[PDB]
């Protein structure tokens, strides 16, 4: 079968199981989304930030 | 001419895109429910139905074909009979006070 | 043909007022869409204005042939003694057909609806729910006649009262949310319906609906052998009540050698029930029960009963 | 108030199915479109010239205020 | 058995058409719960005292972990908290719920409770337009006679506005939301014996539905609208619907050159502005908001909503545009093509409301024979 149903009948279907998977998830997610969030941020302002230029001054 | 502007008024109001009767929309009031709870089971159980269907349409946000609608002569005045009785009544225990 | 017609119509206008077979055809009718098995076994009275001798000539002339078909009998007789009779009688029939004249039945589409027939004029409030069942000849049928046993039944003619075990029965008695209820499996060749039935007063469904359903996910989460072991003793003796007597013994054999193919003796429904025990029951109801998509049916003033969204939300618990 | 006794209803039937069973997003461009200019033709000469005289009131104030500070 | 209460949440019968724009009254919940939350935060580390205040919120701005957030939350918090009832209210003028005679009377008293909160809000900051908007608009009650120069010199418990004016404004303040939130539960309680209105105006008894699946993830999705559109401002445009002269603390020996108060009153004010005698300017400026009280008493359609009632719409929506003027002249200055303007649009705020839209309906009831 897909994977859609194959997720519901191992995490979906107990409620305890559930949650589980929401603290896991927003675990990885809450590393996952800041990693990307800044990269593009720093793309955006390369070479404006400290860090980008603190190498030039130690 | 004056006919023809009611026409295009209740045409411009709408409540025929949702298939209601003029009756079927007024203020709910002291006066009207005394005249509703006087009507007869047919009028009234067909009363609800316009207006349920109604309510359907506009959570929905959508109408009915045009082969539906209210037409203007054919809007009935059904409860205005029973209504009209009422409000006599109400200007009697009025001027009997008085 | 003309004279039954006349019958069967006024027969649809005492029916109309059948309340309780309205639910169930209403029932069938939202739970299998768009199939036959929607249909009523009267039909409309469209149908029954609108037929002919030649439509009769169809559906005997294809359905009524020997393979399909089940002679058998029970008491005081002999099985050679039926067969001279059967050579001599039914040596007659088609026996054969042409290469596409006899149907087959596909599954049959199940689906999550409700139907809601309102009619405040009338005293009580006849309800049905349930859900897709297994069939005929799937094994857990009998899981589920105990499950459904565990819950029993209920008119307010039973003299037990608070004191009965069913704890659904206990409260309704009490509290007297209801007048009945009751438990059904129907099975079909390879689908069913699951549930039950009750009547209550209006300003008193909503109160059911939270505790029928609270037992559904009671079983589905924890059931004890005891009240197990309290189901299966029932599910005995109604097997055994139920056969007493030439006529519904012969019921069993015709029917059960049209949906099994065979008979089944007690001893091994017996044997079947053995097998059962409360993690089957937990297992089974949580497969046809827990978090599926039901069919509701109601008629009279249901205005109390819950969306079908909060039916759908209490097949599940937040434990 | 609660359900129940609210008012009286007769002959009337009401059918749905399980969200389950149905798709959340049917025809949502293909017959939704329409609806909201249908919506919008419905209503938009009424809600619109009051909103449009604005905005001639805006600029021609707005231009007769910038030629008062300006000189003879 | 708190949770039978929990039936106006969860079991209670409500309508099933209702749009969006009934949604307003239950942000409102969440913008208050929201901006009491925050405000608090901040008089951890506010400064009631006049040598303390304008840099206590430097303090939470810079200084603070993330104190800076809070203030905008909070400040544009209440921005968002009118953008909410103009439209609440337009709703209960528009669909015709002022029928509710015992919720909108409320209604009028939960905004006068809160419309004279902000004021005193905004006093806070210290700086000159907070200061000088207090100097003008509490002198506008000199002009009661045999009064006002007494009344005006206790509420700043002095003689010009000073320390003890700020400090009882900061728990004038932080007080009367906790009354406010006293009289939403009130508010609600006459509407839950009546029940909520429809587009229609329609009696709804008949296609009602609960409001624990439905209504609570509309509002679910209707809040978090609201939480995007909120920290827009405090994340892409903070100072959009400030006034930078605010910026400058406070000196009471230099006026600014454009007095006036925040973009929520302004309509007040260009009424105020219009007329040249200051008294009979008051009586108009209380008028504008207290006419609501008026409203029910001037229904004439034996309608309700306005769906349904062609006239009155082109007339609404005019209203809506004259208010949008009055917004517009208050936060400009006084000169003789805005003078001419704001006197116009004024007359038809008082004009429109009593005259027009009662006669709408009546020649509407003419139409269908009525
Ligand atoms: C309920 C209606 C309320 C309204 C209309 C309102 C409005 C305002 C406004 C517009 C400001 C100006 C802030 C700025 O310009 O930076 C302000 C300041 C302030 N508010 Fe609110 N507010 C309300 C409730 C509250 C509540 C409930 C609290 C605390 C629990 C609070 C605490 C404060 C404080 C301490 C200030 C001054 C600090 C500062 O402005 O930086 N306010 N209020
Ligand atoms: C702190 C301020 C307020 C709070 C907490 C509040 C809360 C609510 C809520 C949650 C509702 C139900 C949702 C709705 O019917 O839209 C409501 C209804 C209503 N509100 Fe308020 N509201 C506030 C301000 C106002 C104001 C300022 C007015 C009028 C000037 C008002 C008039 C009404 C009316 C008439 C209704 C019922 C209308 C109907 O049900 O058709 N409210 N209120
Ligand atoms: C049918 O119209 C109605 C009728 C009656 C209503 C009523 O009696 C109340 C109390 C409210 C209400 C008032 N404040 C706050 C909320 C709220 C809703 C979701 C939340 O959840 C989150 F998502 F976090 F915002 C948080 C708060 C709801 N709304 C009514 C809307």
């Amino acid at each position: 079968p897909t994977l859609t149903a194959r997720l519901y009948s191992l995490l979906f279907r107990r409620t305890s199981t559930f949650a589980l998977t929401i603290v896991v998830g927003a675990l990885f997610f809450e590393r996952a989304f800041d990693q990307g969030a800044d990269a593009i941020y720093e793309h955006i302002n390369e070479g404006k930030l400290w860090k980008h230029i603190k190498h030039k001054y130690e | 001419w004056l006919e023809g502007i009611r026409k295009w008024y209740y045409n411009a109001a709408g409540f025929n895109k949702l298939g209601l009767m003029r009756d079927d929309t007024i203020h709910e009031n002291d006066d009207v429910k005394e005249a509703i709870r006087r009507l007869p089971e047919n009028l009234y159980d067909d009363r609800v139905f316009r207006i349920k269907r109604a309510l359907d349409l506009s959570m929905r946000q959508q109408i009915l074909p045009k082969e539906q609608w209210t037409k203007y002569e054919e809007d009935k005045s059904y409860l205005e009979p029973y209504l009209k009785e009422v409000i006599r009544e109400r200007k009697e225990r009025e001027e009997w006070a008085k | 043909i003309e004279k039954e017609r006349d019958v069967i119509l006024q027969e649809l206008q005492e029916n109309d007022t059948s309340m309780r077979d309205v639910v169930f055809n209403y029932l069938h009718a939202t739970a299998f869409q768009g199939t036959p098995l929607a249909q009523s076994v009267e039909g409309p009275s469209e149908n029954v204005r609108k037929l002919s001798r030649a439509d009769l000539t169809e559906y005997l002339s294809r359905h009524y042939k020997a393979p399909r078909m089940v002679l058998a009998a029970a008491g005081g007789l002999e099985h050679r003694q039926l067969l001279d009779l059967a050579q001599k009688h039914f040596s007659g029939l088609s026996g054969t057909y042409d290469e596409d004249a006899v149907p087959t039945l596909s599954p049959c589409r199940f689906t999550g609806s409700q139907i809601c027939h309102r009619e405040d004029g009338l005293p009580l409030a006849h309800v049905a729910i349930a859900v897709e069942g297994p069939g005929w000849a799937h094994p857990d049928n009998v899981a589920l006649q105990v499950a459904n046993a565990i819950i029993g039944h209920y008119d307010c003619t039973y003299g037990g009262g608070a004191h009965l075990s069913s704890p659904l029965a206990s409260i309704a008695a009490t509290n007297k949310l209801c007048q009945s209820f009751q438990t059904f499996n129907i099975c079909y060749a390879d689908t069913g319906l699951l549930g039950a039935h009750f009547v209550c007063d209006h300003m008193s469904i909503d109160d059911m609906m939270f505790v029928l359903q609270g037992q559904w996910m009671r079983l589905c989460t924890s059931a004890t052998e005891s009240e197990v072991l309290r189901g299966k003793n029932l599910l005995r003796n109604a097997l055994v009540s139920h056969l007493d007597g030439t006529t519904p013994v012969c019921e069993d054999i015709g029917r059960s050698l049209l949906t099994y193919g065979r008979r089944i003796p007690l001893a091994e429904w017996e044997s079947r029930i053995a097998e059962v025990d409360a993690r089957v029951v937990r297992e089974v109801c949580s497969k046809y029960f827990y978090d599926q998509c039901p069919a509701v049916a109601g008629f009279g003033p249901i205005e109390q009963l819950p969306d079908y969204n909060r039916i759908r939300s209490g097949m599940f618990w937040l434990r | 108030r609660q359900f129940g006794h609210l008012t009286r209803v007769r002959h009337v039937i009401t059918y749905s199915l399980s969200p389950f069973e149905q798709r959340a997003f049917p025809h949502y461009f293909s017959k939704g479109i329409p609806n909201v200019l249908r919506r919008t033709r419905a209503c938009i000469l009424r809600v619109a010239p009051p909103f449009v005289a604005f905005y001639l009131v805006y600029t021609w104030g707005t231009q007769e205020f910038e030629k008062s500070k300006r000189k003879n | 058995l708190m949770k039978i209460v929990n039936n106006a949440f969860i079991d209670l019968p409500a309508p099933s058409n209702i749009s969006s724009w009934w949604n307003f009254g239950s942000l409102l919940g969440i913008c208050l719960i929201l901006q009491i939350l925050t405000g608090l935060f901040l008089a951890m580390h506010y400064t009631s005292d006049t040598t303390t205040a304008f840099s206590s919120v430097t303090h939470i701005c810079r200084d603070v972990n993330y104190g800076w957030i809070i203030r905008y939350m909070h400040a544009n918090g209440a921005s968002m908290f009118f953008i909410c009832l103009y439209m609440h209210v337009g709703r209960g003028l528009y669909y015709g719920s002022y029928t509710f005679l015992e919720t909108w009377n409320i209604g009028v008293i939960l905004l006068l409770t809160v419309m004279a909160t902000a004021f005193m809000g905004y006093v806070l900051p210290w700086g000159q337009m907070s200061f000088w908007g207090a100097t003008v608009i509490t002198n506008l009650l000199s002009a009661i006679p045999y009064i006002g120069t007494n009344l005006v010199e206790w509420i700043w418990g002095g003689f010009s506005v000073d320390k003890a004016t700020l400090t009882r404004f900061f728990a004038f303040h932080f007080i009367l939301p906790f009354i406010i939130m006293a009289i939403a539960m009130v508010h609600l309680l006459f509407l839950h014996e009546t029940g909520s209105n429809n587009p229609t105006g329609i009696s709804s008894d008949v296609d009602k539905i609960p409001f624990h699946p439905y209504y609570t993830i509309k509002d679910i999705l209707g809040a978090l609208l609201l939480i995007l559109a909120l920290m827009l401002l405090v994340l892409f445009a903070p100072d959009l619907l400030g006034d930078p002269d605010n910026y400058t603390p406070a000196n009471p020996l230099n006026t600014p050159p454009h007095i006036k108060p925040e973009w929520y009153f302004l309509f007040a004010y260009a009424i105020l502005r219009s007329i040249p005698n200051k008294l009979g300017g008051v009586l108009a400026l209380a008028f504008s908001i207290l006419i609501l009280a008026l409203i029910p008493l001037l229904h004439t359609s034996k309608q309700r909503s306005m769906m349904f009632r062609p006239l009155s719409q082109c007339l609404f929506w005019a209203l809506v545009a004259d208010l949008l003027t009055l917004t517009w002249i208050g936060g400009q200055p006084v000169e003789h093509p805005y003078i001419t303007i704001g006197q116009l649009a004024s007359v038809l705020y008082f004009l429109l409301i009593l005259v027009l839209m009662p006669t709408a309906g009546t020649i509407e009831n003419k139409l269908l024979k009525w």
